[PDB]
Formats: structure tokens, sequence, C-alpha cells
């Protein structure tokens, strides 16, 4: 009875995943195996356990993020609360409910696709030239892959892809960044400029030469 | 998602006799963004980055999206555990930390492969 | 993974030792032939309840059951249905064996 739910959040930010019983009525903690777990990854985000209270097989990345109100899974409420979102969690999380009573049979499962998004630092452009001339468009720390485009900001129209080489790198914070380096032939009156979009967070950020 | 498996799980080799471990960049990933190779000592449990070239050979196909390592006149303490770390088609600035990604959707470390040399 | 004596036959289905709540079930047929299921309870006790005994004997890396009806005949394959509940991730795993 998978209940697909998307969830999408920014870095930093803390959001909060749910895993809801319809009834308001309430449930046995003594009785209840509850797992937040990754479908794929099958990491250990958190856990309910009917007789300890010591989360130690939980991840090293969700050691001390993940939380479940206990009050609230008496409700019936087993909602993840994760904190300082980072972007290796964008991930489908599997809430999974199995009652001992029922020979471990699943009571409540939910798979929660959560999506992240971060915003780029504003471009930097320069103008080094040779032979003909080449530039240089610098931002980063964004998620998820950025779209980079160049633009002839003297008639605001969009420069072909084929002038430009793009090389982005993984910050080691799973952020990114990016180079990009456009190579045109000379001109006065060039007016042109530098364009990062994040299309998951439909924002588009612009820098002139 | 993406991630990276690599074979075998475990290989017990003859001294001085090449041995050869290969990983592969599973689909929907596109193409080998950069590669990486740790290797971990027996006790200490923590991993170090294997330098490329010389003893250590490394053969990679694009098109075939997967890398494979070779190492040359085994010495018998050179056994321990070898992961390797692949990334999305984007590069990395250091592999010291492709490895603490974990479900990144562009970098994922090997499962492993435990060699001991006799 | 099982041996054939006493006009019987062993099947030994093996498991990390890590886990220490679980659930193994044996299937031939697709029918559950025999069943184990392990608990750690409060004050640190252990409950093994089994809705289908065939003599297991648990050992703590491995379950074994024993079936003294041979069914050579129509030999299938055997599956070990196995699902881990302590420690996390829950996870089923199913592996396989002939004859
Ligand atoms: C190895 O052992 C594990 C032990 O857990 C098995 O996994 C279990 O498999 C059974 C059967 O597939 C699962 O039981 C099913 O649970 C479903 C949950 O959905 C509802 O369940 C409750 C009860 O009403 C509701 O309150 C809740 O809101 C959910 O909406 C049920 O829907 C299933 O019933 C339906 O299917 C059965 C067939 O199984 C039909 O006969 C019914 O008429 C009905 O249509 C069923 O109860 C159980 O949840 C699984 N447990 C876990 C932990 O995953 C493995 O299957 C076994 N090995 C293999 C190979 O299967
Ligand atoms: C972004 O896009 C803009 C247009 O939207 C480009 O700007 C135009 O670029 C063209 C081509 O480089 C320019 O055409 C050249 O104009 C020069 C003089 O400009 C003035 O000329 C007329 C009067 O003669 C004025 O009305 C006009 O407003 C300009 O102020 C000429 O000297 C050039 O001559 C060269 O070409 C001709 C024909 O090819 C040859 O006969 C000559 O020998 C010589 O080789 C040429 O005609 C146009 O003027 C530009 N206009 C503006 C406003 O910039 C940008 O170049 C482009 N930028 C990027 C980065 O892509
Ligand atoms: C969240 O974690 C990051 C590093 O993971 C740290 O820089 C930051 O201070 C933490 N807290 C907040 C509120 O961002
Ligand atoms: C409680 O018991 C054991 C030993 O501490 C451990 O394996 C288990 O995961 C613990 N769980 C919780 C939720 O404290
Ligand atoms: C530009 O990028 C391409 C790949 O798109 C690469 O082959 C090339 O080495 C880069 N540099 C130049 C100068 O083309
Ligand atoms: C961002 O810029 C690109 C390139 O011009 C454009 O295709 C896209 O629609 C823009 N989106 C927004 C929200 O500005
Ligand atoms: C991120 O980029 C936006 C829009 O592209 C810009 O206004 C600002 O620099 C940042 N702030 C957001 C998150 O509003
Ligand atoms: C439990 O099994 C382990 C192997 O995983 C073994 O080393 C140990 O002796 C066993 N302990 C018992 C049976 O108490």
């Amino acid at each position: 009875d998978t209940q697909e739910k998307e969830v999408r959040a920014m870095v930093g930010s803390d959001v909060e995943l749910s895993c809801a019983c319809p009834e308001g009525s309430r449930f046995d903690l003594n009785d209840v195996y509850v797992y937040w777990q990754t479908s794929e990854s099958k990491t250990v985000v958190t856990y309910h356990i009917p007789q300890n209270s010591s989360l130690e097989n939980v991840d090293s990345r969700y050691r001390n993020r993940a939380l479940m109100s206990p009050a609230g899974m008496l409700r019936g409420d087993f909602s993840l609360r994760l904190f300082n979102v980072t972007p290796q969690d964008e991930q489908k999380f599997h809430c999974l409910v199995l009652s001992q009573s029922l020979g471990f049979q699943e009571v409540l499962s939910v798979e929660v696709t959560l999506h992240v998004a971060a915003n780029f630092s504003v471009p930097v452009v320069s103008a080094p030239h040779s032979p003909e001339l080449t530039f240089t468009c610098t931002s980063i720390n964004g998620y998820p892959r950025p779209n980079v485009y160049w633009i002839n900001k003297t008639d605001n129209s969009l420069l072909d892809q084929a002038l430009q080489n793009d090389t982005v790198f993984l910050n080691m914070r799973g952020l990114y960044d990016v180079v990009s380096v456009l190579r045109i032939a000379r001109t006065p009156s060039v007016n042109i400029g530098c364009c990062i979009e994040n299309v998951l967070l439909q924002q588009n950020l612009t820098v002139g030469s | 998602g993406a991630r990276v498996d690599q074979t075998p799980r475990s290989v017990t080799k003859e001294t001085g006799e090449s041995l050869t471990i290969n990983c592969v960049l599973r689909d929907p990933s596109y193409a080998l963004g950069s590669t990486c190779w740790y290797r971990k000592k027996s006790g200490s449990t923590n991993e170090e980055s294997i330098s490329k070239g010389g003893r250590y050979v490394e053969t990679v196909n694009s098109g075939s999206k997967s890398f494979s390592l070779r190492i040359n006149d085994l010495t018998v303490e050179d056994g321990g555990t070898y992961r390797c770390g692949a990334t999305d088609t984007v590069r990395i600035y250091s592999c010291d930390y492709l490895c603490a990604l974990n479900g990144h959707r562009d970098a994922a470390c090997g499962g492993g492969t435990v060699v001991t040399v006799n | 993974m099982f041996i054939f004596h006493n006009g019987g036959v062993q099947i030994l289905c093996k498991y990390p030792d890590i886990v220490q709540q679980f659930k193994m079930q044996l299937l031939k047929g697709g029918q559950i032939l025999c069943d184990l299921t392990k608990t750690k309870g409060s004050g640190n006790t252990v409950s093994i309840k089994s809705l289908k005994f065939c003599h297991s004997q648990l050992s703590n890396n491995s379950v074994s059951f024993f079936l003294y009806n041979l069914d050579h005949s129509h030999a299938n394959y055997y599956f070990c249905n196995l699902s881990i509940f302590d420690p996390p991730p829950f996870k089923v795993t199913l592996t396989g064996g002939y004859l």
C-alpha cells in the first residue's frame, strides 16, 4: 500500500517527510517495528525497535538528523524530521511499519521521494584573449547540475552552445561548481554575458562582461 | 541515482603475478567522469588513495563505460581491501572526498575487493 | 547447503551472525515447509515462535530444519526466505539450492 509522495526542499533547511496512518487511533510501541531507510541504498535513516532506545545502527550520515517523534508514533504518525539537508539526501525514502502481533506483517509502507536544490553563486566573467578571444564564467555551490548559457547582451540573443566548453565539478560538499570557457571572434561593441540556470529552482543568474 | 559495482569480491593470488580488479558504472549513468582507486591496509581501517601509474596500471573504456586496475610484482603485503570510486559524467577535485559521498546521484565507490597474497 | 540422513534431509540456511531478530521461512513448491521467528524481548529475553516446526536447531549463525519426509520424487529448488528485523536495515533475502 505504498503512497508515492514528493517533497521538494533546500539544502541546510530542515524538512519533514510524513508517514501517516489514516486513523487518528493509537499504536503499540512495544509491538511495532518502524524502519526509515532509503529504497535503493537501504541506508539506515532511523528506526524504532520495541525494547531499546539507543540507535546504534543509524548510518553515519543520519546519525543525529533523522528524528521520529514518539508521542506522534503512539498517535499513529510516524513522521520523520530531517535536519540540515545535504545533496546526498535526495533519495526515495521508505518508511516501513511491521507489527509483531501479526507475524511481522506490514501495516504501513510509504515511499517519499525527496528532491533537494541549491543556488549557484553569481557568475564571474573575465576577458583574457589569444590569437578571436576567450571568456571564463565561474559559478559554484548549487544543486543539481547547472545549465550555462551565453548571451549577446547588445540584443539579448543566445549564442550557440558549440561556442563553449563546460566542465562541472563536484564540490566536496556534494554541491556543484562549473567553469565555462567561450571562444568567439573579435569585434568591437560586443556586449555579452553569462547565465547560470537551475531548472529545479527556476532561477537564472546573469552577469555582463 | 547511480552506483558502481566491482568484481571480484575476493581473490587469492600468487606472489609476483598480476591481479586485475574491474569496475563498471551501472546504467542509467551517462559516462565516466573521473576514476579513483583506494586501498586500506589491514589494521587501521582507514583508506588511502592509490597513486595511478607505474606499478598500479589503469585501463579505461569510455565506450564500455568501465575501468580496471592491474597490480604487478605483488609484494605479500599488497593485500587488504580495494575500492574504486567513479562519478557520473562530472569531475572531482580530489579523490580524498569521493567515497565520502554516499547515494549522491553523481558519485559512488565500489563494493570492494579482498586480496590476500601468499 | 543441506544433507540427507535418517531417511530425511537436514536443510541448513545460514544468515549473518549480526542479525538478532529475524524470520526464517523454508519454501519448496511455493509452500512454506518450515518456519521460525526469533525476537528479542524486554528484560533481555529471547522469544522463538514457529508456526511450522521442523525440529529446528537454532545455531547462532544459521537455522537448520529437518524434513523426515524425503519427497525425493519431484525434487525441486529449496528457497530460504530471510527477513531481518534487528538490526536495521530491514531486508529480505532469498537463497536457493537443489536436490
Ligand atoms: C518472506 O517473508 C516475508 C515476511 O514478511 C514476506 O513478506 C510479506 O508478504 C506478505 C504477502 O505478500 C505481506 O502481506 C501482505 O500485506 C499487504 C499490506 O497492505 C495492507 O495490509 C494491512 C492489513 O489489512 C492494511 O491495514 C494496510 O493499510 C495495507 O494497505 C496486504 O495488502 C496483503 O493482502 C493482500 O494480498 C494477499 C496476498 O498476500 C491477498 O491474499 C489478500 O486478499 C490481499 O489482497 C498481504 O497481507 C506482508 O506485508 C509482507 N511482509 C513484509 C515485512 O514485507 C515475503 O513475501 C516472504 N517471501 C516472499 C518470497 O514473498
Ligand atoms: C550581437 O549582435 C549584434 C547585432 O544585433 C552585433 O552588432 C552588429 O554586428 C555587425 C557585424 O559585426 C555590425 O555590422 C558592422 O557595422 C560596422 C559599423 O557599424 C555601424 O554601421 C552602420 C552605418 O554604416 C550604423 O547604422 C550601425 O548602427 C553601426 O553603428 C561596419 O563597419 C562593419 O563593416 C564590416 O562588414 C561589412 C560587411 O560585412 C564590410 O563591408 C566591411 O569591410 C567590414 O568588414 C559591419 O557592417 C553591426 O554594426 C553591429 N551593430 C551593433 C549595434 O553592435 C554584435 O556584433 C553581436 N555581438 C556578439 C558578441 O555576438
Ligand atoms: C549544517 O551542516 C553544515 C555542514 O554539514 C554546517 O556548515 C552548518 O553549520 C550546519 N547547520 C546549519 C544551520 O546549516
Ligand atoms: C538496542 O539493543 C541492541 C544492543 O544495544 C542493539 O543491537 C539495538 O539496535 C539497540 N536498538 C535501539 C533502538 O536502541
Ligand atoms: C573542449 O571540450 C571537448 C569536449 O566537449 C574536449 O574534447 C576538448 O579537449 C576541450 N578543449 C578544446 C580546446 O576543445
Ligand atoms: C533561464 O534562461 C534560459 C536561457 O535563456 C531560458 O531558456 C529559461 O527559460 C530561463 N528561465 C527562467 C525562469 O528565467
Ligand atoms: C538565488 O538566485 C536568485 C534567483 O536566481 C537570486 O535572487 C538570489 O541571488 C538567490 N536567492 C533566492 C533563493 O531567492
Ligand atoms: C556465534 O557465532 C560466531 C560466528 O559468527 C562464533 O564465532 C561464536 O562462537 C558463536 N557464539 C555462540 C554460539 O555463543
